């Protein structure tokens, strides 16, 4: 079932988690499947990709990053047998190879890149770790960075201010701590988060998506783009104005380099 | 000739062309990286720590814009199936190692033009192993730090200690004393100084320079390599520490020698070249030796000093050879290289003749240098005092009919087994035609010289007889010795690691051989790439910074591993990686290397960049890029995207780009290079034309009506030879920095290849393009001359005399100046202008 | 736009253009001397350069064009002494002399000139014969004043400030020469001036002979290296170039005297110096524009000038004001007591202005024999009314009485004389020619002063006469409709005029003032004989049409245009606006340009409209006209040129406004670059030859006169410094051609270099052409042929 | 010349008579933003929300800020650099002087022909 957390330091976001015995033990609040064999006192933190790379591989466009970074330390020697580590990049047969996936490890050595054995549609596996900053995901595409094809999920906020709803459209890839602390950064314009998901189709990186509701209001910043950044940042949001207490809103995310769309969402103002 | 079957390049606007060149360099912030170099492996010796070595090197991780000292941690055991890539930890505490706006002093800026240093920051550093001392030059000053000697191996970076001085001026060329790491030495205002780390005390050793006025009135320098040496003998140092310390045994005093080169450039022609500060409107004098004109008058000298146990330079002493240098070594014009044997017994020096057809290696034992004082009776006194047996030993004497190539490979062995019969590893290209290693044993038997009386040496005076001269390598390929290549000699396993072109001339590979018994040459590097390698001091692992034409350059660390009883076949296994292959961009199509044969049936290599989005049928216009001169091989299997990205930009606009390494290119043997001897400029262009004609026959997109020839330095000179003797072949000619009169170029280069000008005058005139302007085309807009105004190497006079003779013959030209650029266009804005000018000129007028 | 109502120039090959330029190219310094034989045929002999002579007859025949043959007597500048008849000139490596009709007779067959040997190592610069003693002459050798004697052959150094040790960076004091900035901005080509009369000390028999010279200490002046003509040796020459804002050479006036026995030997010698330092006696004095001596020899005059060049003053320096110069400070005090307390320098005249001083070399002193104070002279003064006008000025030489041993600081009006009168001999909206080696001729018997001026029109230089006693009326002597450069006899009975018009080539006619002697103003000039005639005007050459127009500010500017040959009305031809635009040069005047401006006719013969405009800021139209460029150099003139183009567009129907080239050398290039910056929509291309791209790099004398100082006028230095405005140059190519002579000492290669530097840094295209063997103007015919064919090609292809 | 992830933010305050903004084009990292967001508050603005730059910017290159209309415009060349915590960043502190509604700003490079940021802000919800 659900497992508890102990917050040691909020600045570095460090969690102490108790593990009773053997089991699968998926924890979906970050996406860690800690396939364990005994009682494990595990420590997990949040890592930023900016400070751990060689500073050349963010801008190397044969070197796509996947997943978020974790500082996972646990008991070694088959106490934690398998790591099912959360990444985001999609799994179809064309233009994605299993061999292109890599799992890093950030020691005082530097980076240790090992291949994973199997690749799950949401997770990637690390086998028998021997350990800090271990939750890692890299990729070497033999072709360019712009064709590796996994889609963000939209995340929308309608907030009531001077009796006028300001909207907030966010199009970032699915990283749970990134999404959550993006909302915590968004707490300064205090948000309410309904449950609507734009996981219908796929889109690559370097993608210019235009946004439109089908009915037209004060439209701001239509040709947005698809990019990924650190844990603490500001992504390319959209901030239109509703100006009224109307109920119905239909947003649409559609490409520019080709005619096809990627997302059509229906949202009401029943809970502003 | 169908005019609808000839590809017309899209006429871009100038701002469009700027947008294109900038878009060519929008990924150059990553790929142009200054990949790490100048490695120093250090052991840790714990048997309980994790790391086997610490690798020290220069590098830019692009956390800073400057080249700085860094280190890596080499582990004791890596995981299998793992590409481990090392973090580049910083040696220093993230300071600024460059002056404001990238400027330098006059001595610092002139050094980087000789070394072709386009990178800012710590470009050269010195290291002393067991003390762990790092002596380097930063913004305008000397700095130091230490890592794992008597101190430990730190994990955080510390700030480097400043070395303060009472001296006014830059402190050029620092070297740590190997025998005593507390002491070091540098050049200050063309005089040799020496200092100490802990106490801070300095001491001048030579007093030939005084800082009066310009170089026309204070002509004596010491411990420096002059222009032509730095320029033509890739030597940028003129002093060499003695690696061991002698003990005079007076009371406790520890002597420390330095060999230095005194140079009298009084009789050398002075030329004025404009200064970079154009507003101030002065020039700088340069002792630039023309061909025909006199070279500097050189001499070697020994500078000693002594030290207490506390580390203070109590005494000092200049010493000079017991006879004059010019008289002891007649017909010797140039000191190519020099140094010391490891034990300190002899100071070696490579001498050279003015035609440079006559090389000879000499050993100068420190007792051969008597003191120097003005009184001729004290001079006679110590001339009597020098032992009769002590002499200079000419160990090796290379003589050739074309020219000597300077190979820095000497390597002496210890002599403690029967203390004569010197054994060394000497490279000799003149013997078989190809640069090959040899083990040579010469016989140092004293003939007995009355050193007080002055005598004239004969033609074979100090020449030692050779016991044996085993050839460690042989074939139609060369061992890399020039251009900062070197050999690494493990004397424990009796192996010598060298670089060579055995597999193909297009690929520099690391080879190893046994020097005691050389039968089998074992390659250590992977084929399909060209490699710049560097071995460890304990010879258990090396680095290779390698690339091929397709892949961008990577830097992998290999580890020799295997049975110890057979070290020759020790298997290099990839241990860890430093730098990876950069992004090969989608607008960058990597070129294809080819070869072909001449009508004289000699194999020439060439490159071609394909026109992007090539359509079969269309005859594209072709830019024959060319250098063509010696010491440069354009065509090789290594990444061209760094330095020759512009050629791909032309290709991406639709130009065929052809590159031909005709006769006279390096790394193909002396007989191949020697086809330009006495007719420099006349055979290279013929090879380039034939290379064009081959590419025209092989590939179906070469428009012979639209051919551009283009190149910098020597190539622009060839571009002008192309437009002079091949007007129906070449439509236009973009000549960058051309050498238009060989009578104006300096001795070291020009005399080596053509002759002294009164000996050969017919070929100077024939291959001086400025004297053949009458043959340049009368119709306009075919000739674009590019020149950097501040060029001390190929002076603006060359372009000026060309433009002069074009005016006098009534011939048109276009011309472009780079007022702030010396020889290679270093400012990115200025390079962007250069390329947009090249694209515009071809777009409109080819 | 009409697609076929615009003339397209025939695109010629380069060799075609050479064929056109080659097919295009397929006397002065007059000295009258009388004979007075009373039986021969010729009254005088006219001596001139062409050295030659003519025979002027006593009476020519009517209705016959008399043309004198150019006979050989035996050289660009010579010196002459009338009575003994000495002709001293400089040959290739040596000095020469000859004589005509003194104690000897008038030669008819040619005689070889006697050579003057020397002990000097180096050339002998600046030869001048002593007026008081024709046997003696003087010259400069290695930047020091020497003196010699013809008959004995013996020479003698007079100054000892330059030792010739090395280049000029370590041995900076010179004597008897004019430095760079004086030569090129104050038009002085000598730095020593003889006293015209000899004083007698009366010890035994010694004849004293003074010389005024200018000492210069240019140690604190910037040294610049400029490439030597001999390009192979790859060395430069140092030049003490005073940069604008920076300090000028440190000046002083000094007397080098010597004495002579009757047999003619320099027995003694003596350097002499002022009782105070020069800098202290004359504070805020920067430049000696001109200097000399009064005709009797009593006082030595000098025009001083300040750093803004807005304060000129004439000063008289009596020789007793100069004590001998020695290092020992007690002998110095000794002769400070020895100088008379009464005698002191008299600042006779002082021009002060808000615009700038133009240096006028018109002073002329009168005899002071009536009441030996109160010097009366004829001084040109432009600052009063705005136009250069002659004046008679009578000052008051009253001594204040100075203790010259104790030092002091003079006040702003300390040595200034009070003036008796300042009669203006001319007045109007025109000026008297004073600069550029023009001069006045003063008949002191008839009380008349002959000058040149522009009273009819600025386009025509005419000889005028007025009385200096009664300024009644100005009488013209030259034929109208032409412009004349004239030169009088010393006996004032006949003159030469080298004259021309816009249509006719140069002619050289000799006129003779003739009439009743009682009324000297109204002598009628009658044509006596002609020396050189108007040559064959070629049918390839159509002379330009002069026009004038008014601005929107209602200022009249003049201009020329060369029409395209074989004009078809309707067709809009491309137009080359040739320009200089800057001061001291008036391009448009009624005079033949075919010698210097043949290229403009070649352009016309290809079909280019050639326009030339004298905007406001040009010379020979007064100070208010010239002064529109004060502190705004580059900002007003191009606007005047644009307005002139646009006016000519309505008048004449053959200017295509889309196809406009601006082209000029020196300033004509600085403006071409200003045209391309601030009027890119007007000017399509710009052929800028030798442009001044940064005014902060130019010399003091020019730049400070107009833009006064960079620390003061920084807004206007940046605004009119064209090299700092490269971002406004066109991004598109083929619009800008920069030409520059590599050896240019005047507008240095730094200017073109800094322009090209900033073009590269701003990412802007340019074409460029070098002249490796040319200093400022294109002198070599091969280089001029290349220059013109490059200009024709550039216009053909890119205009 | 390594490209950086940009932080554009124009931090606003409704003052008593002249409201004041603060435009920042400063490259991201955690400690630099955490320094700036609290240490600008001593001359109190309040932190807005606006558009982070989609395209990527390079160092040592001057940027140009153009508002569509006129404002208090000194020190308009903007430069990007990475200092320590203590030193003041290269900022803009304009004053919009009134209670007008909308404001449009654009970032244009020197050597490009293309913009990198097109931001809009409204004073309809002033702090």
């Amino acid at each position: 079932g659900n497992v508890d957390v102990e917050l040691i330091d909020k600045s570095t976001n460090r969690y102490s988690v108790w593990f009773p015995t053997a089991g699968w033990y998926l924890w979906s609040a970050t996406g860690l499947g800690f396939l364990v064999r005994d009682e494990v006192t595990v420590t997990i933190a949040f890592g930023s990709w900016s400070q751990h790379l060689a500073l050349d591989l963010q801008h190397h466009e044969q070197w796509l990053v996947g997943g978020p970074l974790f500082d996972v330390t646990a008991e070694p020697e088959e106490a934690v047998a398998e790591i099912h580590l959360p990444h985001f990049i999609s799994l179809q047969a064309g233009e994605v190879d299993v061999s292109w996936f890599l799992v890093a490890h950030f020691k005082n050595e530097g980076m240790v890149l090992e291949h994973p054995a199997r690749v799950e549609p949401f997770y990637a596996v690390l086998e028998s770790p021997s350990r800090i900053a271990s939750g890692t995901r890299l990729s070497i595409p033999i072709t360019s960075n712009t064709l590796i094809y996994y889609h963000p999920h939209p995340e929308d906020i309608k907030f009531h201010l001077y009796l006028v709803p300001s909207d907030a459209l966010l199009t970032k890839a699915i990283d749970d701590e990134e999404d959550r602390f993006h909302g915590v950064r968004l707490q300064t314009s205090p948000p309410m988060e309904p449950l609507n998901f734009g996981s219908s189709y796929i889109v690559s990186n370097s993608a210019n998506l235009k946004v439109m509701p089908k009915e037209l209001k004060l439209s701001y910043r239509s040709p947005g783009e698809i990019q990924h950044f650190s844990k603490f940042y500001a992504g390319q949001m959209k901030e239109p104005i509703q100006l009224e207490i109307t109920e119905k809103r239909h947003g649409t995310l559609v490409w520019d380099t080709e005619v096809k769309p990627v997302d059509l969402q229906l949202v009401a103002a029943s809970a502003p | 000739d169908d005019p609808a079957a000839r590809f017309q390049v899209q006429k871009h606007s100038w701002d469009g062309l700027r947008s294109i060149i900038h878009g060519s360099r929008k990924y150059s912030g990553l790929i142009v990286n200054k990949a790490p170099h100048d490695f120093q492996f250090v052991q840790k010796t714990d048997e309980s720590g994790p790391h086997s070595h610490r690798l020290y090197y220069l590098g830019m991780p692009y956390g800073s814009r400057e080249n700085s000292l860094l280190y890596s941690e080499i582990p004791k055991k890596v995981r299998k199936e793992a590409l481990l890539l090392l973090s580049w930890k910083q040696m220093l505490d993230h300071f600024q190692a460059t002056p404001h706006h990238g400027v330098y002093s006059r001595e610092e800026e002139l050094l980087r033009e000789r070394k072709r240093l386009g990178v800012f920051g710590i470009t050269s550093y010195d290291f002393h192993s067991e003390s762990g001392l790092f002596l380097f030059q930063a913004s305008n000053s000397l700095f130091h730090c230490r890592d794992g000697g008597k101190n430990g191996f730190m994990v955080s970076p510390m700030k480097p200690l400043e070395i303060k001085t009472q001296c006014s001026g830059p402190r050029m060329d620092p070297k740590i004393c190997p025998a005593d790491p507390a002491f070091f030495s540098f050049i200050n205002n063309s005089d040799l100084w020496v200092a100490n780390i802990e106490t801070g005390e300095e001491r001048r050793l030579t007093f030939c320079h005084q800082g009066l006025s310009n170089v026309l009135d204070d002509p004596k320098s010491a411990g420096v390599a002059t222009f032509v040496i730095q320029e033509e003998f890739d030597r940028f140092t003129g002093y060499w520490w003695c690696p061991t310390a002698s003990w005079e045994g007076s009371e406790g005093l520890k002597t420390l020698r330095i060999l230095y080169e005194e140079v009298d450039e009084s009789e050398v022609e002075v030329i004025h070249v404009p200064s970079p500060a154009l507003e101030e409107r002065k020039t700088d004098s340069y002792r630039y030796p023309r061909t025909g004109s006199k070279n500097p008058k050189i001499a070697l000298k020994l500078a000693e000093f002594q030290t207490d146990s506390q580390g203070k330079i109590v005494s000092t002493q200049e010493k000079e050879l017991v006879q004059p240098f010019s008289s002891l070594f007649p017909k010797v014009e140039y000191i190519a290289r020099a140094g010391w044997t490891r034990d300190g017994k002899y100071a070696w020096a490579m001498f050279l003749d003015r035609p440079q057809q006559w090389l000879q290696l000499v050993l100068l034992p420190p007792a051969l240098f008597i003191p120097s004082t003005e009184n001729e009776e004290q001079r006679l006194a110590s001339a009597r005092a020098v032992p009769r047996n002590v002499q200079p030993y000419v160990v090796y004497e290379e003589v050739t009919n074309v020219w000597i190539n300077v190979h820095d490979i000497f390597y002496p062995f210890p002599q403690s087994e029967g203390e004569d019969e010197l054994c060394f590893l000497r490279a000799n290209e003149c013997k078989t035609g190809f640069c090959h290693l040899y083990k040579v044993t010469a016989v140092l038997k004293s003939q007995g010289y009355d050193w007080s009386e002055p005598f004239s040496p004969g033609e074979d005076e100090f020449k030692c007889p050779i016991k044996e001269e085993i050839a460690l390598t042989s074939g139609e390929w060369e061992v890399l010795a020039r251009h900062g290549s070197k050999i690494w000699v493990n004397e424990e396993t009796k192996l010598v690691y060298f670089q060579g072109t055995k597999d193909t001339p297009l690929e520099h590979h690391l080879y190893v051989v046994s020097y005691e018994a050389a039968g089998e040459i074992v390659r250590l590097t992977t084929p399909g790439f060209s490699h710049s390698c560097s071995m460890s001091q304990n010879f258990d692992m090396f680095v290779s910074h390698y690339s091929s034409v397709s892949t961008p350059p990577c830097v992998h660390v290999y580890k020799l591993s295997g049975p110890d009883d057979d070290p020759l076949h020790k298997q290099p296994r990839f241990w860890a990686s430093m730098m990876e292959a950069a992004s090969c961009p989608p607008d960058y199509v990597p070129p294809e290397i080819f070869h072909f044969h001449t009508r004289s049936d000699v194999r020439l290599y060439g490159m071609i960049y394909k026109p992007h989005a090539l359509q079969p049928g269309k005859k594209h216009p072709t830019v024959l890029f060319v250098y063509g001169g010696p010491q440069v091989q354009l065509v090789n299997n290594s990444f061209k995207g760094i330095k020759y990205l512009r050629l791909n930009t032309l290709a991406s606009l639709g130009y065929a780009v052809v590159v031909i390494d005709g006769r006279g290119s390096c790394q193909r043997g002396l007989r191949f290079e020697g086809a330009l001897k006495n007719q420099m400029g006349q055979v290279e262009i013929e090879d380039q034309v034939e290379g064009l004609q081959f590419v025209a026959e092989k590939y179906g997109f070469i428009d012979l009506s639209r051919v551009a020839i283009h190149g910098w330095s020597y190539g622009g000179f060839l571009s002008l030879m192309g437009l002079i003797h091949k007007p129906q072949v070449f439509k236009v000619a973009i000549a960058g920095a051309p050498v238009t009169v060989w009578m104006a170029y300096d001795t070291g280069y020009t005399e080596r290849y053509m002759d002294v000008p009164e000996n050969n005058q017919h070929g100077y005139e024939a291959g001086s393009v400025a004297l053949h302007v009458e043959k340049l085309p009368n119709e306009p807009n075919r000739l674009l001359i590019l020149h950097g105004f501040l060029d001390e190497n190929v002076h603006f006079f060359h372009t000026n005399f060309l433009v002069s003779q074009l005016i006098r013959a009534g011939k048109p030209y276009q011309l472009q100046i780079y007022p702030n650029e010396r020889h290679s266009i270093r400012c990115p804005e200025s390079g962007e202008h250069y390329e947009v000018t090249l694209l515009h000129f071809l777009q409109e007028y080819l």
